């Protein structure tokens, strides 16, 4: 248990693409709405990366 | 139970309840003065055990209790303190049907979404825009 | 007030405990009063709340409790209005807190009678919208109306219609103690409307021409305790181009004779 | 003074602001944003930088909607725009 | 406008439908009517 | 900021103090109970199927007692009979279940918001 | 006292106990806990699972006679015949199978006692266990409720006994006894076993059943899909049973295409060609050929 | 054990009035009034022959969880989640005792058989024992963890038995204020109890699950299996009937002694209502056991009444002797 409590700090300390938080309690919310919102936010995510459309 | 039983019942917990009643009333209202007129006294039989260290037997007692006077314009003796209520009676055996076979389908319809609020944000949080404006219907919202 | 929350919420849990399968982790569930307040806040905001992937018992919970809340919310509306009417009250807290409860409620009954134009169309039938057009062509035709035209470059008067503007919302600043930003600015461009008074003319009549959409007019309520009206709050720069036109229309009706003697507040 | 062109720092700053403080707080997102007021930093919002506006270029289904909408309830734009789709200034322009 | 059904409609032909927005009586008049004596006279208990 | 929080574990009621009367807490009031009166029911139990008959008996006589059961100035106008069809309300008054649609909202804003 | 039914927290005391190797603290622990909590599974189990580690075979049965008591669910019962299977007293898992049927009497546990028997016993228990099952099912459930389930695996039993006559008894019995909307698997393992063990008139006697049965279905979705037609009408002339041939092109006639296009008409028509010809060439009826003309 | 027969119950009137949901409900003892407490803070009184409305009492400042009229005295008692309890004379219609001393919200109240004293329960986890005249608290029944939720008295031992959120059961000893049983069978939150009027058991509700106990020891009887829903009401009649009624607006009739489930309904929402609005908060028979009076969350009362066109052969009991294992 404690080997697995290092190993997911450890690749919850690697960051892969933009910094969306601004401290590690952020951080662990903002994957869990991802993990939640991410199959309804699509076309909104494709706009914020695109710069147009709905 | 017949009538018998419930007016026997009735009158033991009208005594016990009368008795809580006058206890109450009395703490309500302290009854100005707290001394009494009928102060008489109290005869205990008084047969003793051995002793500390001795086994002889010794003498049967008689006692006269008598209730102390105290002096009317007295307040109470003792400030009163907060100690925590002590724990409960024994918990008793959890006496349930057999627990209810889910599917990783009913946990996942259970599931709660993460509240972003439009307006709260206790923690100071920065949320990706998309999922601040996830839970709006005004991208729903169509007119014709 | 703080004591309904207490109960209302005790009250939500209580159903949410008592709705869940056993078996489901139930950690989160305080996650579910966040989304009753969250609820709430939509509800007094007039937007519409929907959760995407919240499961549907545990919407019908939030939803019956926020109708709840919004029933006793506006029946203290009622009752504080009718105190504030009669004079019951004197309490300006209750005073305040009430007014922003009826300029919520309006808004919303606003909100919804703008929707229902749109559904269900025109209230004015064609025919009677026909009739009404054609009532006040026969008249201006009978009266001999000239149409107001457009202010010239070189109308002759307008330097006197743009100071008596300018001098009407100067006098809306009259007694200000404390201004705010868009209360300096319009100082600032009633002043600048002054000193150049050729440019803002310019500008006013290009404006006139040019512009069909606008800012956004904040809106709040003046309280009379017999009722409240709403206040409009318009951008400067297109309060001064509306006192322009204000002045210019009326001056216009006026040499025009566009109103007969029944027209009241006459001059 | 408060106004002036929207240069790319000022929306960057905006959007980051926004994430912070939602879109309820304008007061904030301007006090982030010291060149602009809180009803102009909200305006940039609602007409050039919310997620849902289009800024392609229009199609031939779309020029017809907006020329018989604007044949229809004329001058009126912010009641035209959400029927065809974009912001009350891009269907004006 | 009309925005929900009539309660004719909603709860069918055989059910009664009562709307009571006001009391039938006032707050002055007792829900269980108090015993009153009513004595007009100063009759003696028994005989003297 | 954790200071102002809800309320997860609300206060449990406790058994009182036990100890010496000298604090007056609730003044002696309306000490004496009534009891029903002659006329007053109450210690008036009839039956079972007797309380149904009452029932109903009273209920028929409800519903049937419900039952009854023992060239003109006037002409020069450009819009006319306008308000044909207007006065004809008020048949059935209906209770709407949502408050903000109800005639009495209604009739409050038209009041007070002008 | 502030949780007294929290399983996580029972669980945090008994294992401090144990790794702190207070042995004797962790199973009042564990008593207390499977006390409180009896419908708890994991402290039954961790119970058992700590019994076992301690090498106290004996007071593993007894946590576990414990929990019979209490009459888990079907993973306790077999966790404890696995117990006396992994400790080799196959009585003692027998006897916990007659426990375990007369609590969970479902075709499951019968049919696990079944492979046990067949595991670890005789044919003659195997098969008492089988007949046991079908009259216990039959008692309580009904004669119809009795599962195809068990008369499968009965009739595999003996088919790999290599009692085909027996497995062939049972597959018949079976077949003859239950609803077919319940029998459809009985049906297809007994013609996966004629056409394993059976002659050859068996073989196409079982698979026109099959074949029927699959065809009826179809014609029961789609009453108007005439290849299906055609190919149930020649299923049912190989099979050569003349009034059920012409039973089957009566309801094909009745299935009137309402639709008036010829190319409907076709086939239909060519469906009236292929009865003339059955009663031409095989039954020899002449007027009824003739009638069909007509 | 087979069913008796009964009539199936049907919806004769709807009362409208109230502007909030209906969550309490008390028939005076001589069957001619019926009190509803509701969320708008008040107390109406209703005529119950012709359901129309004779008084509106205010008097708490929240919802108003629990009213009962008293058979001795010309009482009534409210008590309400603003922490009151307040006695009523009904000679004055006014209010003239408090029973004070909940710490929150006061869900349920009724008063004693044979004693002059009153029960409340609340949400500081314990019910109170008042007695009536000199408005004193004379047994804090302690022991739940939560909100006692429902609550009913008895006229011989066990004379208090409360139901709880904490999912639990406790028979108590009134003189002694002492528990002199607990009950865990619940999985969840127990919101509903009922006494049966001639036999010496009674009924517990919570989510999906009726429990029938012997008194006084409290031996598990039977299970009304087959209402999947928050239950917030039970009801009995003295002809053996049970109502269940549940908070999404399920209905079920039972027969009280086989467990047998005659009668599944759904009640109707008044026009404007959410159908998230649909629910039974409330429920009382009349005093003969011929009307069923309900409190919805809709806001409205609606009487039900049995079917008289209805027939053992109309309406045959669907009822065989079951035959397999109910995994207890």
């Amino acid at each position: 248990s404690l080997k697995r409590r290092r190993e997911k700090l450890a690749k919850s300390g690697e960051e892969h693409g933009d910094v969306t938080y601004i401290n590690e309690k952020n951080k662990q919310f903002n994957a869990k709405l991802a993990r939640f919102y991410n199959k309804y936010t699509a076309e909104i995510r494709d706009s914020f990366e695109r710069g147009t459309m709905v | 139970p017949s009538k018998e039983e419930v007016e026997a019942t009735a009158e033991r917990t009208k005594n016990a309840l009368a008795a809580l009643v006058s206890g109450a009333l009395a703490a309500q209202k302290p009854k100005n003065v707290q001394v009494n007129t009928k102060r008489e006294a109290t005869f205990v039989k008084y047969t003793p055990s051995a002793q500390m260290g001795n086994n002889t037997k010794k003498q049967e007692r008689i006692i006269k209790i008598v209730e102390r006077q105290r002096d009317p314009m007295e307040p109470p003796k003792f400030k009163h303190k907060k100690i925590p209520r002590g724990p409960p009676s024994p918990p008793p055996p959890v006496m349930h049907s057999p627990p209810r076979k889910l599917t990783a389908e009913d946990q996942e319809a259970w599931r709660i979404p993460p509240p972003v609020s439009m307006w709260k944000n206790p923690k100071g949080f920065t949320i990706p825009l998309d999922k601040r404006l996830a839970a709006d219907g005004r991208q729903l919202q169509e007119v014709q | 007030e703080s004591h309904f929350d207490l109960e209302l919420r005790a009250s939500v849990m209580a159903d949410l405990m008592d709705m869940m399968p056993e078996g489901i982790k139930q950690s989160k569930v305080n996650t579910v009063l966040q989304h009753l307040s969250e609820a709430w806040r939509c509800w007094k905001s007039n937007i519409p709340w929907k959760v995407p992937g919240l499961p549907a018992p545990i919407e019908n919970i939030i939803l019956r409790y926020v109708k709840a809340k919004a029933d006793w919310w506006i029946s203290v509306a009622h009752y504080n209005r009718e105190r504030i009417r009669r004079g019951a009250t004197v309490d300006k807290t209750v005073a305040k807190k009430n007014v922003g409860r009826l300029t919520r409620l309006w808004l919303k009954a606003e909100q919804e009678r703008q929707h229902n134009h749109m559904k269900d169309g025109p209230y004015v039938s064609s025919e009677e919208a026909v009739a009404i057009y054609t009532t006040t062509v026969h008249w201006l035709e009978a009266r001999k109306f000239s149409p107001i035209p457009f202010p010239s470059v070189s109308y002759k008067h307008d330097t006197k219609i743009l100071i008596l503007a300018l001098e009407r919302l100067r006098e809306a600043y009259s007694t200000k103690g404390r201004l705010n930003q868009s209360q300096r600015e319009e100082l600032a461009l009633i002043e600048q409307a002054y000193d150049s008074p050729g440019t803002t003319l310019e500008r006013i009549k290009r404006f006139l021409l040019t512009q069909r959409a606008f800012k956004e007019v904040g809106i709040d309520m003046n309280d009379n305790y017999s009722t409240i009206n709403p206040v409009y709050d318009v951008e400067p720069i297109e309060k001064i181009s509306d006192a322009y036109l204000d002045q210019y229309l009326w001056y216009q009706a006026d040499q025009r004779h566009l109103f007969p003697n029944w027209v009241k507040p006459s001059d | 003074v408060k106004g002036g062109v929207w240069t790319n720092i000022e929306d960057e700053i905006l959007k980051a602001a926004v994430s912070k403080y939602g879109l309820n707080q304008w007061a904030r997102v301007s006090s982030l944003l010291a060149r602009k007021t809180p009803k102009q930093c909200k305006a940039r919002w609602n007409e050039w930088l919310d997620p849902s506006i289009k800024k392609i270029e229009w199609s031939r289904e779309e020029d017809e909607k907006l020329l018989h909408l604007a044949k229809l309830m004329p001058t009126q734009w912010r009641t035209i725009a959400p029927i065809v789709g974009r912001t009350a200034n891009q269907c004006l322009e | 406008k009309q925005y929900y059904p009539t309660a004719a409609q909603v709860f069918g032909e055989g059910v009664e439908t009562l709307v009571q927005e006001e009391d039938a009586q006032p707050l002055t008049q007792p829900i269980i009517a108090p015993v009153e004596q009513k004595k007009f006279s100063i009759q003696e208990a028994d005989l003297p | 900021t954790t200071a102002h929080r809800p309320t997860f574990d609300p206060a449990r009621g406790k058994e009182a103090l036990r100890g010496p009367a000298y604090h007056q807490r609730l003044l002696p009031a309306y000490t004496t109970l009534k009891f029903r009166q002659p006329g007053q029911g109450g210690a008036a139990d009839k039956s079972t199927r007797d309380l149904r008959a009452e029932l109903e008996a009273a209920e028929a006589a409800h519903y049937a007692k419900l039952k009854g059961a023992p060239r003109r100035w006037d002409e020069d106008v450009v819009f006319k009979n306008q308000a044909r069809g207007t006065e004809d309300k008020g048949k059935r008054k209906e209770f709407v279940n949502d408050l903000l649609r109800s005639d009495f909202h209604k009739r409050f804003m038209s009041k007070y918001v002008r | 006292d502030v949780h007294p039914n929290n399983t996580q927290l029972w669980i945090r005391y008994i294992e401090a106990e144990l790794k702190n190797r207070n042995i004797n603290h962790a199973r009042n622990l564990l008593d207390r806990a499977v006390t409180r909590l009896p419908r708890v599974s994991k402290l039954w189990y961790k119970y058992v699972y700590v019994m076992e580690m301690l090498g106290d075979i004996p007071g593993t049965r007894q946590v576990f006679d414990r929990w019979m008591k209490w009459e888990p669910d079907e993973d306790a019962w077999n966790a404890y015949i696995k117990l006396e299977k992994r400790y080799g007293e196959y009585e003692r898992a027998r006897q916990i199978f007659a426990a375990y049927t007369q609590v969970h009497p479902e075709p499951r546990t019968w049919l696990k006692w079944a492979k046990f028997e067949e595991e670890f016993g005789t044919a003659d228990m195997v098969r008492d266990v089988f007949q046991s099952a079908i009259q216990y099912i039959a008692e309580t459930l009904g004669d119809d409720a009795v599962d195809e389930r068990l008369f499968i695996a009965f009739a595999r039993f003996e088919t790999r006994q290599k009692e085909y006559e027996r497995a062939r008894a049972i597959y018949k019995f079976g077949l003859d006894n239950l609803p077919r909307s319940r029998s459809m698997q009985l049906h297809a393992q007994y013609t996966t076993f004629e056409k394993q063990f059976g002659d050859k008139e068996g073989v196409e006697d079982v698979v026109l059943t099959k074949r029927r049965r699959l065809y009826e279905e179809q014609v029961k979705e789609n009453p108007k899909n005439y290849d299906v037609w055609f190919d149930f009408a020649r299923l049912e002339e190989m099979g050569g049973d003349p009034d059920r041939v012409r039973e089957v092109y009566e309801r094909a006639i009745a299935q009137v295409p309402p639709t008036q296009e010829k190319r409907h008409w076709r086939r239909y028509i060519f469906l009236f060609l292929f009865y003339a010809i059955w009663e031409e060439k095989d039954a020899k009826n002449i007027e009824r050929a003739r009638a069909i003309y007509d | 054990p087979r069913p008796d027969w009964h009539p199936p119950w049907k919806l004769m009137r709807v009362i409208s009035g109230h502007l909030g949901w209906v969550r309490a409900l008390a028939v005076e003892p001589n069957n001619q009034w019926f009190a509803s407490g509701a969320g708008d803070r008040t107390i109406k009184i209703w005529d119950l022959a012709s359901g129309q409305l004779r008084l509106t009492l205010t008097g708490h400042i929240s919802t108003v969880r629990g009213l009962a009229v008293s058979p001795r005295h010309p009482y009534m008692f409210s008590c309400g989640e603003d922490k009151m309890v307040k006695c009523w004379d009904l000679e004055t219609n006014k209010v003239i005792r408090h029973y004070h001393g909940h710490l929150s919200g006061v869900y349920t109240l009724k008063l004693h058989p044979t004693l002059d004293v009153l029960v409340t329960g609340g949400r500081d986890g314990v019910a109170r024992v008042w007695d009536m005249r000199t408005r004193s608290n004379v047994h804090v029944l302690s022991g739940h963890t939560g909100t006692v939720a429902d609550l009913v008295c008895q006229e011989a031992d066990p004379q208090v038995i409360t139901g709880s959120l904490d999912s639990t059961v406790r028979m108590w000893d009134l003189a002694a204020g002492k528990t002199m049983g607990v009950l865990t069978h619940h999985k969840k939150g127990v919101r509903a109890l009922v006494t049966h009027p001639t036999e010496f058991t009674f009924a517990t509700a919570s989510t999906g699950s009726i429990k029938q106990w012997k008194c006084p020891e409290g031996a598990f009887m039977q299970n009304f299996e087959g209402h999947n829903a928050i239950i917030n009401t039970l009801a009995v009649n003295d002809q053996n009937v049970l109502f269940s009624g549940g908070d999404n607006g399920s209905m079920s009739f039972w027969d009280w002694k086989s467990g047998y489930r005659f009668q599944s309904l759904d009640t109707t929402a008044q026009p404007g209502s959410l159908d998230a609005e649909l629910g039974i908060m409330s429920s009382t028979f009349d005093m003969s056991g011929a009307r069923l009076i309900t409190g919805e969350a809709d806001k409205t009362i609606k009487i039900w009444k049995e079917d008289t066109t209805a027939t053992p052969e109309t309406h045959p009991i669907e009822w065989k002797p079951s035959l397999v294992r109910r995994k207890y």
